[PDB]
Order: structure tokens, then sequence, then C-alpha cells
RNA sequence: UCGGAGUACAAAAAACCCUCCGAGUGAUUUUAAUCUAGACAAACCAGUCAAAAUAAUCACUUAUUGAUCCAAAAU
């Protein structure tokens, strides 16, 4: 039972890999352009 | 710090040749660099020392700019360490005669 | 070390040797490398490897250790499953 | 290495003066 | 038995090209203070003069194996304006066919950062790609 | 060691063989007080046997 | 200013990484790291 | 204790007094060039070249050649010059250039390379794969004459032999087609030699196919001393090299000692040294053309030894020396546990008396 | 290989296909094991390399998957000798 | 206690209530992995490189640090 529970933990959390990684990649990619547009709005 | 192996010393792969704080001796042929600026043997053999031309990586600015201002006749030289590989790469054996 | 016990007259053993070492039958003494559970994040992966190791003790240390250790830990042992049974003998040693 | 005929091979800085 | 049946245990392969093809041979790892990486069996060496493009194929012995030069009457006479991008492409395909003729499919190219970006060299590299020649020498075996 | 012991007729194959017999031929030594749970078998003379 | 220790948790399973965060928080903690069990590159999330 | 420089010290020549007035290379590139220039001279100090086997360094070439084709200097210079004047003058060409669409008729290039310095590329390619080392041993010849070798792989297919290229014994089973050009006062002898792959004799080679007394371009008319025997590499050792050579003979030569049985599948019967065979006929035979191919074991080769030579099939391997481990220590100090398994004889529990 | 009845003809002929390297001029199929100093585990090794070969060859579902890592050199040298093989003139 | 220079002029080492400079950490992103030949260094303890085998930079850069035991934590 512990084995099947761990393996189902792995199936569940592997299905959620692309979503989390793409979410935070898009998020940090939004923060870099938010700080670059805040610095380019504050320098003018 | 210092030079652990000498000219004509026989070495095995991985033995350290030298260790230094600044680059004094640069790795030559068959001599691998560590991040602490160590020189070690990549291949079994004899250690040879030799003075040769210095042609820096264009990714290194300071180096590049050292090259830049030199008079047009003159070239930079540094000292190197190398290993002449002794044991041949390999051998061909007869496994089976079918 | 207690070279003669009170009640038995025998030679006692140190326990705090035993808790942290292991004796093979060859005489090689085996130990942990100190500080391996200690301040991990502060350390380079390389070091971390070097620490997680098991290592061997030089002759001095070994002899010393033997003196603090009675016969009973020097006896031969066959454990079922023993990870270290593979190791106990010396091979090809030409001196 | 001072005792060698080759001492000063690498020597340069007389060549570029950035002071 | 047969008088021919004798072989002998250890075989002599006298041909130098062998191992370099088998990939088992020695590269030269090293330097890495300096430039360019002298680790390769075969290297693409492009020398651009104000006049003529000369692209070569090199061995670490310093000996150039197969070469395509503009000063060679062969290409010199077929086309116009030696220095042109057209000419770099040219010398490229020339060296490519000459490569398959030599039979070598593998040489490594180390451009300079400002050179790698330039066009003459882009389309040099395409001439070699479409020639059927691979840059980026296959890795070593038990390096 | 087993082949040995039958060979010199210490332990005879004819009647059954358990630990006791191996003991009486002095072919093996068990110190139960020392957490010895018996004799175990290995393959050393596998081809010899 | 200060040096914080934070325990980073894997997506899949009990695999953990352990590392320090800066007290000013210039880049807040989420990583792309190595998980041992499924032999993969994952997003390790900042935890305690 | 200071020594004295022997000959020139590298940078000594330029004046340190007044650096501002000296010209510089502002370019990484120029530097690179001048650098490699200095990398190619014979310095008086221990150098890379010295230790790393430039292969004998300077060699005084024993040259058995076809004497150089004689043409006139100023003639060709002028002709070329004019051809260029015509070419450049063309406006269509320059338009083709600016806008970057042009192509070169690779075939014609093949013709002209074949015509001028191509024979030299041949030379240094053979020198690259060591043809001269193993065949004429001290010596260098220039392939004046183009030698075109090929195999029909199908009714429609032809796999040619350039110098250096790789070919399969699938295509080497059949006799080759050969093209080169001369009038007929011509007497020729063409040779196919296998440089390595000789089993018993490291210094010797196999002649597969050898022809003699070839008038003009006539292929079959030549009297064959050695009939065609297909390339037969060994499974283990990859990539033998096979050479096509062309000698010009002046007076027809006839040698029965060289002559072989007609079927001739026995391997001791072909045992050969190009050195000695050429010592024989040297005064008549002058080396001309060259084309050679690289060949490794392929499936069809299995048919050979079983069918042809009544032989078992040799298979080889590649053996790298067992790793070097230091003299084992009675007390390894500060060593990983697995140190023990380094010196392990073989893996098996061995109970000595138990 | 030809005289062995305990494997069917599809299996008997498909073993001469993939394994043709180790086969002998006399028709024999040679299997080799080395490791264990006891020859019993070598018997089991060989009988298992055998069981493996017969199992894989008796599977028509075997697709013989080819890795590109070791064979990239073979494919690329195959095509690059194919551009020159491509010259078409009827010969002999 | 730790590190740079002199003292210690050229492999190493080398004292002084000797001469002079520093450290008890910042700054980031690219999160810098497992596993193992061979080595340096070294009384010990600690320290360093590292091929093949499987999937970190910049601030002189060198110093930025503490062993057992014992406690708190979870895998
Ligand atoms: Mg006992
Ligand atoms: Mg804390
Ligand atoms: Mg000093
Ligand atoms: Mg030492
Ligand atoms: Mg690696």
């Amino acid at each position: 039972q512990k084995r099947q529970a761990r393996e189902q933990l792995i199936e569940e959390c592997m299905a959620k890999m692309p979503q989390m990684i793409e979410n935070w990649r898009q998020q940090q990619q939004e923060r870099r352009x938010x700080x670059x547009x805040x610095x380019x709005x504050x320098x003018x | 710090f210092g030079i652990k192996k000498m000219e004509g010393h026989y070495v095995h792969a991985g033995n350290i040749l030298a260790t230094q704080r600044h680059f004094r001796w640069h790795p030559g042929a068959h001599v691998g660099l560590g991040k602490n600026k160590c020189l070690y043997a990549l291949e079994e053999g004899v250690v040879r020392y030799t003075k040769e031309v210095y042609v820096p990586n264009p990714s290194n600015s300071e180096a590049v700019d050292l090259v830049t201002r030199l008079p047009q006749g003159a070239v930079l030289y540094k000292t190197f360490v190398h290993v002449v590989p002794a044991k041949p790469e390999g051998t061909f054996k007869l496994v089976a005669m079918l | 070390v207690t070279y003669f016990s009170s009640r038995k007259g025998k030679r006692k053993t140190v326990k705090a040797v035993i808790y942290r070492f292991l004796r093979l039958h060859s005489g090689l003494w085996l130990r942990r490398k100190a500080g391996y559970k200690k301040k991990l994040w502060k350390k380079t992966a390389a070091r971390k490897r070097r620490l997680r190791e098991f290592v061997f003790c030089n002759k001095t240390q070994s002899k010393l250790l033997d003196k603090m250790t009675t016969s009973f830990w020097k006896r031969r042992n066959w454990y079922a499953d023993d990870p270290y049974q593979k190791y106990q003998d010396r091979t090809n040693l030409k001196v | 290495y001072r005792s060698k005929p080759t001492h000063g091979i690498g020597r340069y800085k007389h060549l570029v003066k950035a002071q | 038995p047969v008088e021919n049946e004798a072989v002998a245990p250890e075989f002599t392969n006298r041909n130098p090209r062998n191992l370099e093809l088998l990939a088992v041979a020695r590269k030269e790892r090293g330097w890495g203070t300096v430039w360019p990486s002298r680790e390769f069996w075969h290297r693409l060496r492009v020398i651009r003069t104000q006049h003529h493009i000369e692209a070569l194929v090199e061995h670490r012995n310093g000996q150039v194996v197969v070469s395509a030069s503009t000063r060679e009457w062969a290409i010199k006479k077929h086309l116009y304006s030696t220095r042109n991008v057209v000419a770099c492409e040219s010398v490229g395909r020339v060296l490519a066919e000459r490569c398959l003729e030599a039979g070598i499919n593998f040489m490594v190219y180390h451009p300079t950062p400002w050179e790698a970006a330039s066009d003459s060299i882009k389309r040099l590299q395409h001439a070699m790609t479409e020639g059927g020649v691979v840059l980026r020498e296959p890795r070593r075996i038990y390096e | 060691r087993l082949q040995y012991l039958i060979d010199l007729g210490r332990v005879d194959p004819t009647q059954p063989i358990d630990l006791t017999q191996l003991v009486n031929g002095r072919g093996v030594t068990i110190q139960p007080s020392k957490r010895d749970y018996g004799v175990q078998l290995v393959e050393e003379g596998a081809d010899t046997f | 200013s200060k040096t914080i220790l934070v325990k980073m948790m894997s997506q899949a399973g009990t695999g953990f990484s352990f590392n320090t965060k800066r007290s000013r928080l210039r880049e807040k903690l989420t990583l792309l790291h190595y998980d041992p069990v499924v032999k993969k590159k994952v997003l390790f999330v900042e935890q305690k | 204790r200071r020594a004295a420089p022997l000959g020139p010290m590298p940078n000594e020549d330029i004046d340190v007094s007044d650096l501002e007035r000296l010209k510089k290379y502002r370019s990484f590139d120029r530097y690179r060039r001048r650098a490699e220039q200095e990398a190619r001279k014979p310095h008086w100090w221990r150098t890379y070249r010295e230790h790393f086997g430039e292969e004998s360094g300077p060699k005084d070439r024993v040259d058995i050649g076809l004497p150089p084709p004689k043409v006139s200097r100023t003639q060709q210079l002028l002709e070329r010059k004019q051809a260029l004047r015509e070419l450049r003058a063309n406006v269509e060409e320059e338009r083709a250039a600016r806008l970057q669409t042009a192509r070169i008729p690779l075939e014609a290039v093949r013709a002209e390379w074949e015509r001028t310095c191509g024979p030299y590329h041949k030379q240094r390619l053979a020198e690259y794969c060591g043809l001269y080392r193993d065949l004429f041993h001290g010596a260098t010849f220039v392939p004046r004459v183009p030698l075109h070798v090929a195999y029909a792989v199908g009714e429609d297919d032809l796999m040619p032999v350039y110098h250096g290229n790789e070919v399969t014994p699938t295509e080497a089973a059949q006799a080759p087609e050969v093209t080169y050009e001369a009038d007929e006062g011509s007497l020729w002898t063409l040779l196919l030699t296998n440089l390595d792959g000789h089993l018993l004799e490291p210094d010797a080679e196999y002649v597969h196919w050898l022809v003699t007394n070839i008038p003009g371009n006539r292929v079959t008319e030549g009297q064959e001393t050695c009939p065609y025997l297909p390339p037969f590499p060994a499974r283990g050792s990859g990539f033998h090299r096979f050479a096509f050579l062309l000698f010009k003979q002046d007076k027809r030569i006839d040698f029965s000692g060289d002559t072989r049985p007609s079927p001739c599948y026995q391997l001791a019967q072909r045992t050969f040294h190009t050195f000695d065979f050429y010592k024989k006929h040297q005064d008549a035979m002058t080396p001309a053309g060259l084309a050679f191919f690289q060949c490794r074991w392929d499936d069809s080769v299995t048919r050979v030894f079983h069918q042809l030579l009544d032989m078992r099939e040799p298979v080889f391997e590649f053996v790298r020396p067992p790793p070097y481990h230091p003299k084992q220590k009675r007390f390894p100090h500060r060593q990983p546990l697995r140190y023990l398994d380094r010196y392990r004889d073989s893996h098996e529990p061995t109970y000595g008396i138990y | 290989l030809a005289s062995a009845d305990w494997i069917a003809e599809p299996v008997r002929l498909k073993l001469a296909v993939k394994h043709k390297n180790r086969i002998n001029r006399s028709g024999e199929l040679i299997l080799t094991s080395e490791c264990s100093r006891y020859q019993f585990r070598n018997l089991a090794d060989c009988l298992q390399k055998l069981r493996d070969m017969i199992a894989e060859a008796s599977q028509p579902x075997x697709x013989x998957x080819x890795x590109x890592x070791x064979l990239r050199r073979s494919r690329i040298e195959n095509m690059n000798r194919e551009r020159l093989r491509k010259k078409r003139i009827s010969s002999a």
C-alpha cells in the first residue's frame, strides 16, 4: 500500500510538472519585463 | 603551490603536474586544467615543458586588449606543460577463429 | 583502558571505540569521516561526496584501537546478508 | 627561470605601457 | 591444416587513418588556457585575405589535408570577384565535394565570435552542410 | 569441505546427515552462545561434487 | 542583513534539497533541480 | 646566475624607446596570424614540434617521378590575364555577384584541378594516409596522370575510387573499370596492393589484382599476372586501405617468377613487397598515377573464407591496457572503502578452509 | 543450426539472420560465457543467452530498434559514400 | 582562529609582543547532479584537484569560518 501510494504520488505530481514549470517560467518572464518596463518608464 | 612533476618524469592519468596561484605555467598538450588552476595528466606518459605562443580566447577581454596594443613585430609567449603519451592507444587481438 | 577488571580480573574494552568504528578481519579499521552531518548547505558537492564516504585508518590508529578492544571484536564473523563480508580478507597483497 | 638561456621569454610589459 | 590458416594473435594495422575513423583514437585534450581548442582529429581553417578566400582542412600535425584556394586557377577562372560572398560559398562547395572525395565526413570549426555572425561564413557553413559534410567531430570512444 | 568429509569417510552418506553428524566428524564448529544459528551452504566445490 | 535557510520540496515524492535564501529577497526561491527517484529535472518549490 | 641567449631572443628586435610611434596590430586577427607565423619557425628552445613527432622533420625526398610537364611561363600568365579581363568586364557577372546568386560548374572545376595542382593534392593525400611509407618507404612520387577506378554496383550504378574514400566489399567483389589517357606507343603495368591486413607478416602486403603490358587505354589486352581477388578485411580490424598504382614501362617486360597460378586463391601465393618488386623492374617501370580507398569488414566477406580460401574466419577485438593501480598498501590510509575492490582478483566469495 | 529440430523453421532461419556473426563455417552456433569461476553459472548463462535468442527470434513482434548514438557515423558515412556511388555509367 | 604580500631574491618548508594589508561576507541567476580511475597536501583531524562512466560568476578571490557529544526537527 505504501508502494502504490508513493507511485500514485509520482503519477499525480508528474502530470503536474509541465503546468507548474510553464506557469512559473511565464511568471518570471513576466517579472523581468515588468521590472524592465518599470525601469524604462522610470528612466524617461 | 608549486611544480609537482618534472621534465622527463613518467606519469599516469590524473597525477598532478603543478599547482599555482596565478597562471605561471599553462597547460599544454594533454594537460587538463582544474578550477584552482592545477595542471594534471590526462594520459599516461612523459612530462615535457615548452615555451610557446600565446593566443588568448576572444571571450577573455583583458587578454584580448593585451594583444591589441602590442607593436606589430612582437608576439606573446608563455610556458607550458605537456604529456607525451607512452602506452599506445590500444591493440588488436584475435578473439576467435570461426 | 582497564587492563584488569575488578571482579573478573580480565581486560575490559572501551565502548566508545566500538560505537564509531568497525574492524574487518584483515585488521583494517573502518570509520566515518568527521562532520558529514554538519553544515551541509555551506559545502560544495565535492566535499559532500568526500564526507559521505567510509574510510580506512592508518597503522598507528589501528594498533591503538586494538589495544582498546578485546578479543571478542577481533573474532571472525559470518553474518547473513552482511554488506561488509565481501570485504574482510586481503587479496594479492605482496610485501 | 633565471638560470636558463631562455629567461625572459614571457616577459612583455615593457611592450605595452598602460600606466 | 591449411598453410594459409595461420593468422598470429596480435594484428598490425599500419594505417593511420584507421582509429580516427573508428573514433577510438586519441584527441588532444588540453590547452584551454589558449585558443582555439586543439582538440580534434580534423579542423576547418578559413583564412580570409583582403584578396582571396582560402578554406582548408587541417590535421593537428599542422599538415593541411584537403584545401580549396581562390588562387588556384580552377575556381579563379570560373567566377568573378574573388572576395565576394559568392566566392566564399563557392570555395565552400568546392571543399565539400573535395571532402567526400577525400572521404572525410568530419571536421570541427571554430569561428571567431564576430566572424561566426558574418554572412560569408554563414553560407560557407551551408555549402559544407549541403555538401554532406558534418562539422562537430563525433565524440571519442572511452575518452 | 563436504566432499572432503565424505571422501575420508568421516561423515558417511548412507545414513541421514544433519548438523550433529557434521559436528562429530569435526568438520564444522558451532558456538551457539555466540549467535550461531547453524551451518550454511556454499558452492565452492560445485563442479568437484 | 541576514542569511536564511530554506528547505526546498520536490513536486514528486519525498526528495528534498536544502539551501540558503537572501534576507532582502532579490530573486525569490523556486528552482529547476535534480530529483533522484524518477531521475528528472523538476521545479523545486520553496518550503520549511 | 644568468645565462646567455642562444641566437635571437624573440621580441628583442623592436624598440622600446618611443612605443607611441610604433605601429600596432589593433586586431585580434593580425595577431593570430603573426603568431602562427612564429609557431612555424625552428626555434632554438624546446618546442611542441620537437617532442610531438613532426614525423622526421625535414626529409630529403627520394623522388621517383614522372618528370614535370614542361610549359612556358609568360604565355600562360598572359592567356590567364586576358581570360580574366574578359570575365570581369562582364556586367551580367557583376549583377550576379551583388545580388548573391551564382553557381560554379563543379565538373569543370574537377577538370581544371585535375589539370594543374590536383596531382599535388593527390600527393599530400597519399602522404596523409602513408602510401609512401608502406610502399616505397623513403620516397615520393607525383601522380601526373589521372587514374579513374570504379565498380558497377548495379546495371545503372557506379561507385568510383577517389583517393581516400570509403568503399564496401559488396562493391569490391567485381573487377574494376579503369580510365586514363595515352596514345599507343604506351606500355603499362597497373597494380592493386593491400597495404595492411597481412596476417603473419607485419611488413608485407597482399596483391589482389595485378596487370602487365598494357598498350594505351586498353584494359583487358594487358596480360594479367594476378587475376582479381576481392578485398577481404577482418571483422575486428576495421578499415584496411587499398591502392591503385600505374607504372610506365618502356620495353615490354616478362617475368615468370612474378606470374601466378590462374585461379590463385591461396594466401601464401600472394605475399608481396612493392619495394622489392619495383627494385626488380625499376629501370623500365616509372610510377605514374594513384587512386586508393578505405575498406572495412562487411557481411559478404564471410562468404570469402568459407568459399574461397578454405579458411576459418579471423575475428579481432580492440584491447585497451588494464588500468594502472599503485602497489597495494597494507594499511590504505584515508581511502574509500571500495579501494579494496580495486585489487580484487576476481569477484567471488572464496572460503579457503571452510 | 540447420540440424536442430527443437526450433521451428521460421525460428531456425531467423537465428541465422541476426546472429550470423558468431556462426561457424560448419553451421554451428557458438555461445560463450566467461565470468563465474563455477562453470554451472556459465552453463546457466549460456542456456539463458540461448533462451533469450530463441525468445526474441520467436517473437515476430521484434522490431530491432536501432540507436542513433553509435550508428550516426555509419549512417552519415553511408550517405556520403552514397553521393559518389550515385554516379551512373553502365560498366563491364 | 582564517587569508594576501615582505621577512623567505630561483622546487617546497620556515620563527619573532617582526613589517604591512584584509575576513567573520555581500552581489546574482545559469541553481552549479549522481558515481568513480589517479593525484596534491598532510603527525592526526580536517583540507584540495580530478579523466572515463550515467543523467556557477564578480568584489586583489585567496579569507569569509568550528570536531565529538547533546539537543530540536522529518524522511
Ligand atoms: Mg565460529
Ligand atoms: Mg541559522
Ligand atoms: Mg619568494
Ligand atoms: Mg607528499
Ligand atoms: Mg566528464
